[PDB]
DNA sequence: CCCCTTGGCGGTTAAAA
DNA sequence: TTTAACCGCCAAGGGG
C-alpha cells in the first residue's frame, strides 16, 4: 500500500489562536510571564456490572406573520413564506421539488388576461347569482389572495386604552414591565422609604453592611416593601411588573365559579351610573368609590360599610339559629 | 354617624329577643 | 364602513387574542358548539318568528353564504401563527381517510365571531354596490345581537387547569417549539 | 458507619467533548478519577464499570421518538434534521457532538447499575459521578443534559423500596426530577437552589406538588453568595425533619459542583467543607444512598470536591496535600485539596430563611 | 368599639389610594364574590401588622387542592405518547400531565446571569485551552493504545478512533482510510505517536506559560469586594452618608436616645493609629512646619482627654458627655472607623499567624520544579513577624510612598485570604482624619466648642445645670440650622453612645 | 534615572443625531 | 437624546 505522503495541511488553528503545534506565541510569553500507586490499576480492578433488573431486554420575514425563520421562497414573485404560514400547511420534509408560485402569481398566470378577467368573475357570478350571491364577490376574490396571520382590525384594539401590540404582534397590557444605600432615598423628597410591613428603612451602615435590607417600592402604588417583609427572593427586573399584596385580586375563583373584572375603555364610551337603594344593590366588582353592559357603579362609600355589616350579620344568622 | 347607631341598637335588641 | 360590534363581543375577541398569543393556549377541537350548529340554531330560532317570505329566504341565503365563506377563508385569514400547527394536524388526520375538511363542524362560535371583524376590511377591496353592502351589514348586526343574547353559554369562563371541557387547552413545549420556531 | 462502598467509572466518559467554548466538559470526571486513584482510595472501594444502557431502558422515562432521534443525530447529518432539532431543543444550548449517544448511555447505565446494587444489597453506597443530568424532561434536552439518568435511578430503587428521597444541592433547581414525580407520593424531592432570574426559572416556594403528590416536593430558594455557616444552617433542619417525618427507605443525593466558590456559572460561596457537610449529614442517617454528580464547570474545583466527598464516604479524611496526579498543573498555586471562598457579600438574611423554614415545616407537619 | 373599626383602619392605613383598594376588597367580599379565606389573607396583609385590631377582626367575623404558580396542565390528548419500555409501575409513578418548561416560568423574557471580573475570565480562558490540549492528547493516547493492541496481535467505545483519525487526517481523506483500516494500521499508529509527541511538547511549553499567567491572577480573581473597594469607600465615607445613617436610625426609632453605639475593648490600637497619623504628618508636604506639631498635639490631647488613657506613654511608642457640630462628629466617625478596622484585623491575628507559620509545601513536584517566588523576594509574605505588626509596618511604608499599592494589596490578599480588603484605604482614611483635625483646629466656632468640652471634661465634678447651660452655650456658638450630636462616654466600661439631637434643643 | 507617557476613571455637559 | 468629549484625579512604566 502506497498512500499519499502525509497531511501537509496538518495544523490549521486551535483555541489558543496558534495551530496547537507551535507553542508559546512569544507575544503571549511577554504578556503572561514575570521575566498508593498511579491510575493504571483501573483496567484490572474494574468488574463489569450488569445485574440490572432490566438487563434481559428574498425578504427576511415571512409574508404572512412578518417574522424570520424557515423560508419557502418563490421565483415569479419575490416573496417568502413559512412552511407552516401557508395554505395548505406544507411539511419541510416532503418538499414539492418544483416551481412553487404564490396564489397571486398563480392567478396572474392562469387567469389574468387584463381584460378577460371580468369574463371569469362574471362566469362565477352567474353560476352563483341564483344561489347565494351576497358572498359571491368575496367567494371569488379570496381565491386570489395570499394567506395571512389573523390580526384584529386595528379598531377593536383601540376600544381599550390599556392594550398595545408588541414587537412581532403579541399582546401587551398594563402589566408588561454591592452596598447601595441610595435605594432607600426617594431623591425627590429627601426622605426614607418607610416600608408598610415593618415601618422601618433598615439602612444599616457602610461600616456594617450586613444589617441593611433590600427594599422594593411596588410598581403600581409606589409603596416601599422589604424583600424579607413580603417573602420574596429577588428583585423583579425582566418579567412582568411587580404588584404588592395591597391590590384587588381582579380574578376570583369561588367554589367552581369564576369572577373577573371588566377592562378599561376609552372615557367617551364609558357609561358611569349611580344607584338609588344605597343599601342593597347587587353589583359586580366594577365600582368607583366617591352596549350598556359595562356600567361601573358609583358606590357611595358609606354604602360599602353598610354592604359589609349585615352580610356578616347574615353569616351569623346562618350558624346561630 | 347616628343612623347606624340607632339601627344597630334596634337590631341588637331584636337579636337578643330572638335569642332570649 | 362602520360596524357596531357590542362591547361584550369585543371583550371576548380581545380575550381570545390574549389567550392565543400571550398564554400560548389554543382552542379545544372539535368544539362542542360549532359554527354549523350556531348558525343553524340562529336560522331556526329567527325564521319561526319572522313571517315575511323575502326576508326569510334572504336570511337562509346569508347563512349559507356565511358558511361557505367561513370554510373558504378559515385556512387563509382566521388563524394565528400558533394555531396553524393544530390546523395541520387536523388536515393530515382528515387526509388519512380520503375525507374533506369541514371547519364548520370543527371550529365554533369563536372563529366565526373573529370571522366577522374584518368584513369592513374585506368588503372595501371589492366591486360591489352600496345598498347590497348595507343589507350585509344589517344582517351581521342582527346576528351579533342574537349572539349577544346567548352569550352566557357560548363563552363561559373555565380554566384549562381545573376543567378538561374548558374552551381553551394548554400546549406543550414541543408543539409550541414547532409552531413558533418552525 | 463503616459502609461497603461501590464506585462506578467508565474509562470513556472523559473522551466526549462539547463545543469549543462550551462550559460543560466531562473531562472533569476523569480528572476526579485520578484524584481517587492516587490517594489510595482504590483499596477501599469496589470499582465497577456499568454496562451502557440501551434504548429499551431509556424509553422507560423518555419517548420512542426522542430516543430514536438521539441515536441517529450527528453533526454530519444535522442539516437533514430540521424538525426534531427545534422540537426537542437539541440546537445550540444543548449542542450535538460526536459521542452524544455513548455519553448518555454511560450516564444512564451507571445510575441504573448503582441502583440495582443498592437493590440487591451488595453495597449500601453507590457513587456514579457521570450521571446526574437532572434537567432533561422526557422529551427535550435542557441545560447541557440529554438523558435524565437520575429518574431511571429512582425507578430502579422504587422497584424495591416503598419510598425514596431525592435531595438536590445543585445551584440550579432540579426541574426534570421534580416534574417526573410531581404527582406521586412515593418519591419526595427536596431541592436547594437559587431563585431569581436564573436559568431554571422554576422552584418557587409554593410548589408543594399537585394531585396525589401534594406536600411531597420541597423547594428552598436562596440568594447570591450563601456560605457554609448559612448553607449548613438551612440544610440541616429541613433534612432532619424530612427524614424524621417522611422516613424514606433509600436516598439519592445530587452533589453538583455548581455551588462551589468561583464557579463559571454559579453564584454561591460554598467551600469544599461546606459542600462536604451536606454529604456528612446525609450519610449520618444510615440508609442506603446513591450519590451522583451533576453540574460544576471549574474542573480544578469539582474534581477536588468530588475526591474529598468519596474519601469522606469511606469514613476517612483525606490529606490536604496532592498525591501528584497526572493533571498536577491544573491545581493552582499551592496544589492543595481545598476550595477557597471569596469575600462576596451574603444577601441571605436570617429573617428570610426563618420564614422559609416556617413555611416548609408547616407544609410538612402533615406527612407522617 | 365595634362601631369605630372603619375609622381605626382609616387612621392605620394612613393612605387614600390604598384605602380605596381596601374598600374595593371589602365590597368584593360583600357581593358574595370573594370567599372568607382570601378576605382574611388580605386583611392580614393590611391590618396584620397589629396584634390587637386584626385579632378583633378575626374573632368578630368568626373566622377561627391548591396549585402552584409554575406548572401548566396538558389535556389528556398529550398523554398518549408511545414509550416502548414504560412498565406498569412506570405508568403508575411518572407524570405526563403537568409540565414547567422554564421559558413559561421566565415570562418569555430571559435570565440574568452572574457578574464575573476579568481575572475570572482569564482563568476560564486558561482552563479552556488546557481542556482542549488534554482532550486531544488523551483521545490520541487511547487510539494509540488500541492500535498497539491490534498491531501486536496481527504481527504474525465506537466513535473515538474515527474522530481522532479524522482530526489527524483533516484533509477529508479520513473517511476512506477508516474503512481501509477496517479491511495500514502500523503507519497510522506511528503517525499518531508522532502527533502525540509534538502535542505533548507544545503542552509542556503552554503549561509553563499558563502557570506564569495564573500565578499573578488567581488571588485577584477571588477578590470581589476588594477590587471595587477603594472606589466605593471614596463616595461612601463622606459626611452625608454618616448623617443619613444616623438620621435613618433616629427615624426608625421614632415609631415605637442611644441611636448609635460603639465599644472600644482594646487600647494599643489607639497607639497604632497615632503612629500612622504621625508618620503621615511627617511625610506630607502640604502643611506648615509648626502645623505638623500642632496637628500631632491636637490628636494626642483629644485622645488622652476623651479616653484618659495616658498623657506620656503616647509619646513612648460619672459619665461624660460631648456636644458637637458636624465637624467633630465626622472626625469622631473617622476615628471609630479606623479603630473598628484595626480591631477586626487584630481579633483574628493569632489564628492568622498560626496558619501562616504552619503553611507547609508539597514536595512531589512543587519544590522540585516550580515555586511562587515573587512575594518572598520582597519580604511581603509574613514569614514569622506577627501579622498585625507586619500589617502596621507595611501600612506605614505605603503611607510614606515607598511601596506601590499593587504589592501591598497582593501581600494583604495572600496573607489574610481576602479577609483584609478594607485596609486598601488606610493612607487615604488617615489623610482624611488629619484633614478633619486640621479643619477642626482652624475654625473659630469649633475651637470654642472644644474649649467648652475641655472645661466640662476636666471638671469631672459638675452641678445639676451641667447639661442645660453647656447645651445653651454650644447652641449659641452654633447656628439655628445645623444638627447637634450628643457623644457620651463612660470611663467604667469604654462604651461610646451617640444621640442625634438635630434640632431638638430648641 | 525621571518625566512624559501611558493607562484608566468619574461628573458635566455640549454636540451629533 | 444621549453619550462621548472633556477636564479634574489618580498611578504605573518606557525609554531618551
Ligand atoms: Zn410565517
Ligand atoms: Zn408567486
Ligand atoms: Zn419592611
Ligand atoms: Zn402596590
Ligand atoms: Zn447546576
Amino acid at each position: 500500500l502506497n498512500e499519499p505522503s502525509t497531511i501537509s495541511e496538518d495544523s490549521k488553528v486551535s483555541v489558543t489562536g496558534l495551530p496547537l503545534n507551535k507553542g508559546p506565541s512569544e507575544k503571549i510569553k511577554r504578556e503572561s510571564l514575570w521575566n498508593d500507586l498511579k491510575t493504571f490499576l483501573t483496567e484490572n480492578m474494574t468488574e463489569e456490572s450488569n445485574i440490572r433488573s432490566t438487563i434481559g431486554w428574498n425578504e427576511d420575514f415571512c409574508s404572512a406573520c412578518n417574522q424570520s425563520g424557515s423560508f419557502l421562497c418563490c421565483d415569479t414573485c419575490p416573496k417568502s413564506f413559512h412552511f407552516l404560514c401557508l395554505d395548505p400547511p406544507i411539511d419541510p420534509n416532503n418538499l414539492p421539488k418544483g416551481d412553487w408560485h404564490c396564489n397571486e402569481c398563480k392567478f396572474k398566470i392562469f387567469i389574468n388576461n387584463s381584460m378577460a378577467t371580468l369574463k371569469k368573475i362574471e362566469s362565477n357570478f352567474i353560476k352563483q347569482n341564483n344561489n347565494v350571491k351576497i358572498f359571491a364577490k368575496l367567494l371569488f376574490n379570496i381565491d386570489s389572495h395570499n394567506p395571512k396571520q389573523f390580526q384584529l382590525p386595528n379598531y377593536i384594539k383601540e376600544t381599550f386604552p390599556a392594550v398595545k401590540t408588541g414587537s412581532r404582534g403579541q399582546y401587551s397590557d398594563e402589566n408588561d414591565k454591592s452596598y447601595n444605600p441610595d435605594t432607600h432615598i426617594d431623591s425627590n423628597s429627601g426622605k426614607f422609604l418607610i416600608c408598610y410591613k415593618c415601618n422601618q428603612t433598615r439602612l444599616g451602615s457602610w461600616s456594617h453592611p450586613e444589617n441593611s435590607r433590600l427594599i422594593m417600592t411596588c410598581d403600581y402604588c409606589q409603596t416601599p416593601w422589604h424583600l424579607d417583609c413580603v417573602p420574596r427572593a429577588s428583585f423583579k427586573n425582566l418579567g412582568s411588573k411587580w404588584k404588592c399584596p395591597l391590590h384587588s385580586p381582579t380574578k376570583v375563583y369561588k367554589k367552581y365559579k369564576v369572577w373577573k373584572k371588566q377592562r378599561l375603555i376609552n372615557k367617551k364610551n364609558q357609561l358611569y351610573y349611580e344607584p338609588l337603594q344605597k343599601i342593597g344593590y347587587q353589583n359586580n366588582g366594577n365600582i368607583q368609590i366617591i352596549n350598556q353592559d359595562f356600567k361601573i357603579t358609583q358606590i357611595d362609600e358609606n354604602s360599602i360599610k353598610y354592604d359589609f355589616f349585615d352580610k356578616i350579620y347574615k353569616s351569623k344568622m346562618v350558624q346561630k339559629r | 354617624n347616628s343612623i347606624k347607631y340607632d339601627f344597630f341598637d334596634k337590631i341588637y335588641k331584636s337579636k337578643m329577643v330572638q335569642k332570649r | 364602513i362602520s360596524l357596531q360590534i357590542p362591547i361584550k363581543l369585543k371583550s371576548v375577541l380581545v380575550d381570545d387574542w390574549e389567550y392565543v398569543t400571550k398564554d400560548k393556549k389554543i382552542c379545544r377541537l372539535p368544539a362542542d358548539v360549532t359554527v354549523e350548529m350556531v348558525l343553524n340554531k340562529y336560522e331556526h330560532e329567527v325564521s319561526q318568528e319572522l313571517e315575511s317570505p323575502g326576508s326569510q329566504s334572504q336570511l337562509s341565503e346569508y347563512c349559507a353564504g356565511l358558511k361557505l365563506y367561513f370554510d373558504k377563508c378559515l385556512g387563509n385569514m382566521l388563524l394565528y401563527r400558533l394555531e396553524r400547527l393544530q390546523y395541520d394536524e387536523l388536515l393530515k388526520k382528515s387526509s388519512k381517510d380520503q375525507k374533506p375538511l369541514v371547519p364548520i363542524r370543527i371550529y365554533g362560535a369563536i372563529h366565526l365571531l373573529r370571522l366577522i371583524s374584518v368584513l369592513p376590511e374585506l368588503i372595501s377591496s371589492t366591486t360591489m354596490d352600496l345598498q347590497s353592502c348595507q343589507l350585509l351589514i344589517k344582517q351581521t348586526e342582527d346576528f351579533l345581537v342574537w349572539l349577544l343574547m346567548h352569550v352566557d353559554e357560548y363563552f363561559n369562563d373555565k380554566d384549562p387547569n381545573r376543567s378538561d371541557d374548558a374552551l381553551y387547552v394548554n400546549t406543550s413545549s414541543q408543539y409550541e417549539g414547532v409552531a413558533l420556531g418552525m | 458507619d463503616k459502609r461497603r462502598v461501590a464506585y462506578f467509572y467508565d474509562a470513556d466518559v472523559g473522551n466526549y467533548a462539547y463545543g469549543a467554548g462550551h462550559p460543560m466538559k466531562p473531562h472533569r470526571i476523569r480528572m476526579a478519577h485520578s484524584l481517587i486513584m492516587n490517594y489510595g482510595l482504590y483499596k477501599k472501594m469496589e470499582i465497577y464499570r456499568a454496562k451502557p444502557a440501551t434504548k429499551q431502558e431509556m424509553c422507560q422515562f423518555h419517548t420512542d421518538e426522542y430516543i430514536d432521534f438521539l441515536s441517529r443525530v450527528t453533526p454530519d447529518n444535522l442539516e437533514m434534521f430540521k424538525r426534531e432539532s427545534v422540537k426537542f431543543n437539541v440546537g445550540d444550548d444543548c449542542p450535538v457532538f460526536d459521542g452524544l449517544y455513548e455519553y448518555c448511555s454511560i450516564s444512564g447505565g451507571g445510575s441504573m447499575e448503582g441502583a440495582a446494587r443498592l437493590n440487591r444489597g451488595k453495597c449500601d453506597v453507590a457513587v456514579n459521578y457521570a450521571g446526574g443530568l437532572h434537567h432533561a424532561k422526557k422529551s427535550e434536552a435542557s441545560g447541557f443534559c440529554y438523558l435524565n439518568d437520575i429518574v431511571l435511578g429512582i425507578i430502579e430503587l422504587l422497584r424495591y423500596h416503598p419510598r425514596v428521597l431525592y435531595i438536590d444541592i445543585d445551584v440550579h433547581h432540579g426541574d426534570g426530577v421534580e416534574e417526573a414525580f410531581y404527582t406521586t407520593d412515593r418519591v419526595m424531592t427536596c431541592s436547594f437552589h437559587k431563585y431569581g432570574e436564573f436559568f431554571p426559572g422554576t422552584g418557587e416556594l409554593r410548589d408543594i406538588g399537585v394531585g396525589a403528590g401534594k406536600n411531597y416536593a420541597v423547594n428552598v430558594p436562596l440568594r447570591d453568595g450563601i456560605d457554609d455557616a448559612t448553607y449548613r444552617s438551612v440544610f440541616e433542619p429541613v433534612i432532619k425533619k424530612i427524614m424524621e417525618w417522611y422516613q424514606p427507605s433509600a436516598v439519592v443525593l445530587q452533589c453538583g459542583g455548581d455551588s462551589l466558590s468561583g464557579d463559571r456559572l454559579g453564584c454561591f460561596n460554598l467551600s469544599m467543607e461546606g459542600h462536604a457537610n451536606c454529604v456528612n449529614y446525609v450519610k449520618s442517617f444510615g440508609i442506603p444512598m446513591m450519590v451522583v454528580g451533576g453540574g460544576g464547570y471549574t474542573m480544578r474545583n469539582v474534581a477536588r470536591t468530588w475526591c474529598f466527598e468519596t474519601g469522606l464516604l469511606n469514613n476517612v479524611v483525606l490529606d490536604k496535600d496532592l498525591p501528584y496526579n497526572e493533571y498536577y498543573e491544573y491545581y493552582g498555586p499551592d496544589y492543595k485539596l481545598s476550595v477557597r471562598p471569596s469575600n462576596m457579600f451574603n444577601v441571605n438574611t436570617p429573617e428570610y430563611l426563618d420564614k422559609v423554614m416556617t413555611n416548609i415545616f408547616a407544609n410538612l407537619e402533615n406527612t407522617k | 368599639e365595634e362601631v369605630t373599626f372603619f375609622e381605626k383602619a382609616k387612621r392605620y392605613i394612613g393612605n387614600k389610594h390604598l384605602y380605596t383598594e381596601f374598600l374595593k376588597i371589602l365590597n368584593l367580599y360583600s357581593q358574595d364574590i370573594l370567599d372568607l379565606d382570601d378576605l382574611v389573607e388580605k386583611v392580614d396583609f393590611y391590618l396584620g401588622s397589629n396584634k390587637e385590631l386584626f385579632t378583633w377582626f378575626k374573632n368578630f367575623v368568626g373566622y377561627q387542592e391548591a396549585f402552584g404558580p409554575s406548572y401548566k396542565r396538558l389535556p389528556k390528548s398529550d398523554t398518549f405518547m408511545p414509550c416502548s419500555g414504560r412498565d406498569d409501575m412506570c405508568w403508575e409513578v411518572l407524570n405526563d400531565e403537568w409540565v414547567g418548561h422554564p421559558v413559561w416560568a421566565s415570562e418569555d423574557s430571559g435570565f440574568i446571569a452572574h457578574r464575573k471580573n476579568q481575572y475570572e475570565e482569564t482563568l476560564f480562558k486558561i482552563e479552556e485551552e488546557r481542556h482542549e490540549y488534554d482532550f486531544y492528547i488523551e483521545s490520541n493516547l487511547r487510539t494509540i493504545q488500541c492500535l498497539e493492541t491490534i498491531v501486536n496481535k496481527i504481527e504474525n467505545s465506537m466513535t473515538i478512533y474515527k474522530k481522532v483519525i479524522r482530526k489527524v487526517y483533516d484533509k477529508e481523506r479520513g473517511f476512506e482510510i477508516i474503512d481501509a483500516l477496517h479491511e495500514t494500521a502500523p503507519v497510522v499508529l506511528k503517525r499518531l505517536k508522532q502527533k502525540d509527541e509534538e502535542w505533548r511538547r507544545a503542552q509542556r511549553e503552554w503549561n509553563k506559560v499558563w502557570r506564569e499567567l495564573e500565578q499573578k491572577v488567581f488571588f485577584k480573581s477571588l477578590d470581589h469586594l476588594g477590587l471595587t473597594f477603594k472606589q466605593a469607600d471614596k463616595k461612601l465615607l463622606t459626611t452625608k452618608q454618616l448623617i443619613s445613617e444616623i438620621s435613618s436610625i433616629k427615624v426608625d426609632q421614632t415609631n415605637k436616645k442611644s441611636q448609635l453605639d460603639f465599644d472600644f475593648p482594646d487600647k494599643n490600637i489607639f497607639y497604632d493609629i497615632l503612629c500612622l497619623a504621625d508618620t503621615f504628618i511627617t511625610h506630607t508636604t502640604a502643611y506648615s512646619n509648626p502645623d505638623k506639631e500642632r496637628l500631632k498635639d491636637l490628636l494626642k490631647y483629644f485622645i488622652s482627654l476623651f479616653f484618659s488613657i495616658s498623657f506620656e506613654k503616647i509619646e513612648e511608642s460619672s459619665i461624660f458627655n460631648l456636644f458637637a457640630n458636624t465637624n467633630i462628629y465626622i472626625f469622631f466617625r473617622h476615628w471609630t472607623t479606623i479603630y473598628e478596622r484595626l480591631l477586626e484585623i487584630k481579633q483574628m491575628n493569632e489564628r492568622v499567624t498560626k496558619e501562616i507559620n504552619t503553611r507547609s509545601t508539597v514536595t512531589f513536584a512543587k519544590d522540585l520544579d516550580l515555586l511562587s517566588s515573587q512575594l518572598s523576594e520582597m519580604g511581603l509574605d509574613f514569614v514569622g513577624e506577627d501579622a498585625y505588626k507586619q500589617v502596621l509596618r507595611l501600612s506605614r511604608r505605603l503611607i510614606n510612598g515607598d511601596l506601590e499599592h499593587q504589592w501591598f494589596e497582593e501581600s494583604l490578599r495572600q496573607a489574610y485570604n481576602n479577609k483584609a480588603f478594607k485596609l486598601y484605604t488606610i493612607d487615604k482614611v488617615t489623610q482624611s482624619l488629619v484633614k478633619h483635625a486640621h479643619t477642626l483646629m482652624t475654625d473659630a466656632k469649633t475651637a470654642e466648642i472644644m474649649a467648652l468640652f475641655v472645661k466640662d471634661r476636666n471638671a469631672s465634678t459638675t452641678s445639676a445645670k451641667d447639661q442645660i447651660i453647656y447645651r445653651l452655650q454650644v447652641r449659641s456658638h452654633m447656628s439655628n440650622t445645623e444638627n447637634m450630636f450628643r457623644i457620651e462616654f463612660d470611663k467604667r466600661t469604654l462604651h461610646v453612645s451617640i444621640q442625634y439631637i438635630a434640632l431638638d434643643d430648641l
